[PDB]
């Protein structure tokens, strides 16, 4: 998931 | 014909010059004080994890590395969580071994440096290279204990550095190899090898279906890749009975991010978002390497994350095992979404334990970058164990909160029972960790997040730079003292 | 020229690598009888263990070819050939490392290598210029999707060296490996490649000139003095061990497909190519600054510019009289 | 007490074993062999830039490195546009001296290798580091020829490197102590130190206006730091009114982008955005300590890129020195404003010929990286003349091209004579180099932009990372051919 | 190839 | 310069  | 890795200290106060190992003074003695000699030629003293080379000392060894192994009696830092002696044995080893190799001698022989096991780490650690798909590679350098003396515990080192080289293996190797079912058959051989008391199912999609792991599915079916649900027993208890460890891993074997696609920089490094399953499979195989008398079950989904004409769509909501609905808001969390359904099937064992470990989030990296592993998890009597573990290793860890706050981020959800991404940017590992949580009823649970291990550049001095196959021997290290109590 | 601009201009769901062959094909037999075409099915590709330009077609649905043309000119049947390869990438979408948004529709013109070298043969043969010609050009499309390479994965290509691909879009260099390699097995007098290869290379020379890196300064110097008279111009780029070094320091295989750093992105993209070369009479064209025109050249209107096939032409043509 | 470098050949077909170079052979006399016998113990061979130590062959020589110089015969590689025996050696001795560095010792003597300047090149500019403001340094070592045969080539070697290494100093150094005053200061004295036929003058903000460098004067004024024209004379010529050469370079001493501002990711490296200004300052110094019989005309505009509530705004239209009107878009295109109006002073002087040199556009660093300064100039006599002293220095350049074509994209402007950045992205450096033609009539004119040689990570194997100082010996070169025409 |  |  990325961070965003 | 071999080359000699032997270590020095540094220095203490009260002594006339800096004191070799049993041995190295034991060599210097057999050349005639001709290592002392020349160390004392060459200049100023090797400090912690430096090395020096001398040739022609001995007929039988002409290339002698002397490397540095900091304060004989450094012991546990409390200011960094670890024992540090050990840390200085692995570093120095290491960097002797490389030097060796440089100089093209394909055997070399090990100073034991006090503690053979942590020596041993270092060499086989140290070596490592993922090298069967280039043309152009270093010569084969089989190291082997110096003596006679410390062999359990320099084999114990070998198995354990072994275990962990297993997963970077399995971590570096590309995806168009590295396939759910090449990793599938890797681990089996593996596990096969190591013990007979063990079971492998490679489980089909039919079988994933069956289970109605909907939530694991729906990450899948963007690649023409088949998916597999690798389930492997060890079978060590003397009771046949006796509830297992369950241990879960990520296998996600390339991710892309899906439709939620990613940026191209530094894309390829995502062949290795099947660390968490490379991981807690190699330890598994470890355990069974050293007789380990417990019962292990290690479940692993693994599949591809790509984009297509059917894959996840922002907003899909799928069912996972448990009934429990989930929002797909970014295709990119994907981990979560296939441990959803594996973690659920977890309880179906009757664990004792249920450990999982993932490459999962970003955040966890910039968190804590590669200095430690993210550990959440509902049971302070696990974390002490793990913790513990990772003093003994080196191989660090660090917990990181499970609180009803981030829980409220993730099951605040439009069309669903859980969103599988928060509400904000903020504390994106923590609410990862809280949508697991949401698939976990069991109460004595740990949650690893290995984004910011999954790598290395030259943080841990005794990896050379690729992936890191972290935390196996802190895993391995915990099943060990778990089996002797 | 303008075949090579129609080519260009076509839009990429016409212009598939079938539908390139077959005009090619047919514009070549019209020019000459003297002529042979071979529109090499995906079956030959896999034979021919081409394994690199494999890996970029796979992604899309629509079918590779591998296009081979010769124009046996030469009074003697057995003169070693010069050979031409281009670029057919049909439609680069950059893959899985995916394109922005923004003009990607021009990437329809990323055939432009392919319709460059394949134009100036059909024109070589119109000209009954007396010399022997192949020309080679493996055709597919760029494509995301749930077959099509990602990033890390590693191919082999036809030598037997291993590619680490860590950018999708690093595609044209990919088939040109196994290209290249095939050119070899015509024990051919030169090989002259040309590709829109790269956006470094519209960044480093714009539209002024095709930029050329070439291990033969005599070669260099036909390309340059042919470009003279067409006014369609070439310039030159380095060749050196320096960009080598940082294509094959690579984690997983033999040469990695893009650089360990972002500078000089048109000479490591050559250096990469010429992994795949050990002929002393080599050049590689990079076209991609020349792909179009708006009003630069002020004799062609705005679109797909097919440069520099006049340059090609006049370069056999002078060639052909020594 | 002295480190020595020694140098082997690679081994030719019809030879038993590597040969020595004169010194290398020499000193195993003086060893009885042992040198020989050690290096064959060792193990393999010693190929290009690689390197091996010895200790304890000789009491005055405790550390003995052996470097691998390559093929003896190496020359003028027409593949790589250099005499790759001189970047053979420079590479070696540099990797040899960094040994004896990391040894700590601070005295060495070096082979000359066949070629005492490239060996005195490669150990002066691979010893560089800038340390001024670091507590910890390395030890210091002071580098000399071993033997006393080739001395003037050695000091030529010392004298070139030297030069560089003043560019180096002048780049690295940060911008809040490398002021326009005080780059123009330190060149000053560098400059008067070397010969007393020199005149410098330190032109103030005055004197700019009074020259009418209105375009100079419009980078300046967003910051608080006075800006600065440095005008350095070197008279030596035996003929007072023999016409010189001029040289112009960029001094940025800081570039923030100003209104137009640059990311923030690796900025700090514009510290170096007066390198333009430290190679040819640097050049001419080193023609003065070497007694060139030329005139040379050294001109610096120099002044810092800030945002303030001053700052050049994008739109605004400003008047060069020749009353040509320049819109300046975009105000991170500073450099081609302040050399338009240096070049304009530059032909007052009656210049011979006239080269600037500018760290000027991301796009020079796109097209060829480090691997060569890019050429634009008029006169294929000036390109040829540089582009063979290159071969000889290995900083090699590369011809980029001045075509109308690039020239009409940047007199295309809505409100002024010309742009100061072109209509479209593609070919930045080319329209940076056209802007900069329309401030010239000369008909010997060089313009290299510099902004890919500005740094060194590892591609120039004797210089450390940092900046590069380049191409300062390339200039050196071309001046001295010139001189002897 | 992009730049990058 | 930036480009752009
Ligand atoms: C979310 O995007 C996850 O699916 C990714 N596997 C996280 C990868 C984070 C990598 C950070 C270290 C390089
Ligand atoms: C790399 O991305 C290559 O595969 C592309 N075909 C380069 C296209 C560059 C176009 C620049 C001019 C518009
Ligand atoms: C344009 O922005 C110029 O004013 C800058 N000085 C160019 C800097 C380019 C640096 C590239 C190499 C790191
Ligand atoms: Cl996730
Ligand atoms: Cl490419
Ligand atoms: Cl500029
Ligand atoms: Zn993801
Ligand atoms: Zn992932
Ligand atoms: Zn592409
Ligand atoms: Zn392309
Ligand atoms: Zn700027
Ligand atoms: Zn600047």
């Amino acid at each position: 998931a990325l961070y965003y | 014909t071999k080359g000699l890795v032997l270590g020095i200290y540094s220095k203490e106060k009260e002594e006339d010059e800096p004191q070799f190992t049993s041995a190295g003074e034991n060599f210097n003695k057999l050349v005639s004080g001709k290592l002392r000699e020349i160390l004392n030629i060459s200049g100023p003293p090797l400090k912690a994890g430096k090395t020096r080379t001398f040739y022609g000392l001995h007929e039988d060894f002409p290339s002698v590395v002397v490397v540095g192994l900091g304060k004989k009696t450094a012991g546990i830092d409390e200011q960094e969580n670890w024992h540090e002696g050990k840390e200085n044995i692995r570093a120095a080893v290491a960097a002797g071994c490389r030097q060796i190799q440089d100089l093209e001698i394909p055997s070399v022989e090990v100073d034991p440096c006090g503690d053979a096991q942590a020596a041993a780490e270092g060499a086989v650690l140290g070596l490592y290279e993922y090298d069967d798909l280039k043309q152009k590679r270093k010569v084969v350098v089989s190291a082997k204990l110096h003596g006679s003396e410390d062999q359990e515990a320099w084999q114990r080192g070998v198995l354990f550095a072994s275990g962990q080289n297993l997963a970077r293996r399995l971590m570096e190797t590309p995806a168009n190899e590295m396939t759910p079912t090449k990793f599938a058959e890797i681990v089996e051989e593996n596990l096969k090898s190591a013990s007979i008391k063990t079971d492998v199912f490679i489980r089909p999609k039919s079988w994933i279906e069956e289970q109605e792991m909907g939530s694991f599915l729906s990450v899948a079916k963007g690649s023409e890749e088949p998916p597999v649900f690798l389930e492997i027993h060890y079978k060590g208890s003397p009771n046949a009975s006796e509830p297992p460890l369950v241990f879960v891993g990520k296998g996600i074997t390339f991710d892309s991010g899906g439709i939620s696609i990613k940026a191209a920089a530094n894309m390829d490094l995502m062949r290795a978002d099947m660390g968490g399953a490379a991981t807690i499979c190699s330890a598994i195989v470890s355990a069974a390497k050293l007789d380990l008398p417990i019962n292990i079950v290690g479940l692993a989904p693994l599949c591809e994350n790509m984009p297509s004409g059917k894959a996840n769509k922002p907003g899909d909501v799928v069912r996972a095992r448990n009934g429990k609905t989930i929002q797909v808001d970014n295709t990119d969390a994907e981990g979560r979404l296939i441990l959803a359904d594996a973690l659920c099937y977890a309880h179906t064992f009757n664990p004792k334990v249920i450990i999982n470990a993932a490459t999962l989030t970003g955040a966890m990296d910039i968190a804590l970058g590669s200095g430690a592993t993210g550990v959440f998890t509902n049971s302070s009597w696990l974390w002490n164990k793990l913790f513990e573990a990772s003093i003994e290793t080196g191989d660090r860890v660090w917990r990181m909160p499970l609180f009803e706050h981030y829980t409220r981020q993730v099951i605040d959800c439009q069309l669903a029972d859980v969103n599988n991404i928060g509400k904000y940017r903020s504390a994106g590992a923590c609410t990862a960790a809280a949508f697991l949580k949401e698939f976990v009823t069991h109460p004595k649970w740990a949650h690893l997040d290995i984004a910011g291990v999954m790598t290395n550049k030259d943080e841990v001095p005794y990896l050379r730079k690729g992936m890191a196959g972290r935390p196996t021997r802190t895993l391995i290290e915990f099943l060990f003292r778990f089996s002797q109590e």
